[PDB]
């Protein structure tokens, strides 16, 4: 089997840029070799075949070259629709092979993000567990900390994160990050803190409650 | 396996626009 | 032209999985297309299931050649896709496909590309028996507002297999929604959370309903998020 790679694997470019991705292949694939947009949402969408060859209502920002073992696609005056991910083929040998994926994201000014605190739900409490959520709403760049304090102790592996993809027009992220405790721990302690330090915070941002009142 | 083929086809059809 | 696939969640280990997708522009005996399965697994890698044709051939992968049946039903318009003695690693995003079969004076003779695609439809393989979610509240409070605006939303716990579609006020409400991505708990079950951002004038005037979805265990659940008052 031809094996395919592409880089980078990941870049961010802002609105306007230049992109261009290089794919590599293990033998020689005489230019059958086509490319592919994936973005969440709508059903992966052909843009070139045969390395230079665009489809019709694909814009012709999208540009293809190469020969040999290795071919680049160009997007020439990245839109905010263009940012997603794109995966080479090669359609030479009998058993067709793909990339692995350049994923291709968004450079913005930075956005400190606004901070929520949710405790259980009192559903949830007489159900026997008890999960406290931190959000962290509409941020950039994607690197943010988040400690969770209670009655000033940090704690450990109690909680699990979890991250949106960019936003399409923002360009940005929201994280969510959920504590979950049997019902015992939570009616032991007060005072439940969540700790958040981002670039674009001068100082780490606080949001904490009292069990109850 | 037709697939295949294509890839040769391509010169002999090749070979005949020629002529 | 519009591809519409379909067939179960959540398969059986050594069962046999089978999806069909149903072709809506034209039909499947055009000759002027092959129709394709393609799947990529959780880690973003395309594998490449199956080529037909109309007339009956059929190119499967080698590594499943053993085990995969492709066939056409052209009474109804409909591709089938067969899979046996699946396994976990058959767990995986299933497309189907359609390919331009170009003739020897064509321009573009030789030159294969797959140039349209069905959404994808997802198959979980595991012994592991379906379970629906626990729906709870993520009340408003003055704990979750920031200035004008208040964030709420519902917490979608423990749940196989994925996945789970989360709404707001059944579609009427898409502005400034994020329903994460599901995390795998110690358990093994799934959960996540989904919470929008509205004006903090605007609750006691509009209610926000929440609608979550699990087809695989037959799960609707609409859970009303009421104001806290803190
Ligand atoms: C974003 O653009 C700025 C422009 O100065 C550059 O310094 C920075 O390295 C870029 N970051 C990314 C992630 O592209
Ligand atoms: C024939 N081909 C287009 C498949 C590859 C070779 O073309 P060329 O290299 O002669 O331009």
């Amino acid at each position: 089997d031809i094996q395919m790679t592409q880089s980078p694997s990941s870049l961010s470019a802002s609105v306007g840029d230049k992109v261009t991705i290089t794919c590599r292949a293990s033998q020689s694939v005489t230019k059958y070799l086509n490319w592919y947009q994936f973005k969440t949402g709508q059903a992966p969408r052909i843009l070139i075949y045969g390395t230079y060859t665009l489809l019709s209502g694909v814009s012709p920002r999208f540009s293809g070259a190469g020969s040999g073992s290795l071919y680049t696609l160009t997007i020439t005056n990245i839109q905010p629709e263009d940012f997603a991910t794109y995966y080479c083929q090669q359609a030479h040998s009998t058993p067709w092979t793909f990339g692995q994926g350049t994923h291709v994201a968004a450079n913005r000014t930075v956005a400190a993000p606004s901070v929520f605190i949710f405790p259980p739900s009192d559903e949830q409490l007489k159900s026997g567990t008890a999960s406290v959520v931190c959000l962290l709403n509409n941020f950039y760049p994607r690197e943010a900390k988040v400690q969770w304090k209670v009655d000033n102790a940090l704690q450990s592996g109690n909680s699990q994160e979890s991250v949106t993809e960019q936003d399409s027009k923002d360009s940005t992220y929201s994280l969510s990050s959920t504590l979950t405790l049997s019902k015992a721990d939570y009616e032991k302690h007060k005072v439940y803190a969540c700790e958040v330090t981002h670039q674009g915070l001068s100082s780490p941002v606080t949001k904490s409650f009292n069990r109850g009142g | 396996n037709w697939f295949d083929i294509t890839n040769w086809l391509w010169y002999i059809k090749l070979f005949i626009m020629i002529v | 032209v519009q591809l519409v696939e379909s067939g179960p969640g959540l398969v059986q280990p050594w069962g046999t999985l089978s999806l069909t997708c149903r072709v809506s522009g034209d039909s499947v005996s055009n000759d002027n297309y092959y129709w394709a399965w393609i799947r990529q697994t959780p880690g973003r890698e395309l594998q490449v299931i199956g080529t037909i044709y109309y007339s009956g051939t059929t190119y499967y992968n080698p590594s499943l050649r053993n085990r995969v049946t492709i066939s056409l039903d052209k009474s109804v318009n409909v591709v089938s896709l067969r899979l046996g003695s699946v396994s976990a690693a058959d767990t995986a995003q299933y497309y189907c496909v359609r390919m331009p079969s170009h003739g020897f004076w064509s321009t573009s003779f030789s030159y294969w590309y797959f140039d349209l695609w069905g959404r994808g439809h997802f198959v979980a393989v595991s012994w592991a028996s379906t379970k629906g979610p626990s729906v709870f509240p993520l009340a408003p409070s003055s704990k979750s507002t920031s200035g004008g605006t208040a964030a709420l939303g519902c917490l979608v716990k423990d749940y196989f297999p994925e996945p789970v579609t989360v709404s707001w006020n059944s579609g009427a409400l898409t502005s400034g929604v994020h329903t994460f991505p599901a995390v795998l708990q110690s358990s093994g079950l799934y959960s996540l959370s989904s919470v929008v951002t509205v004006p903090s004038s605007s609750l006691g005037t509009q209610t926000y309903i929440c609608n979550v979805d699990h087809k695989p265990s037959n799960t609707k659940v609409d859970k009303k998020v009421e104001p806290k008052s803190c």
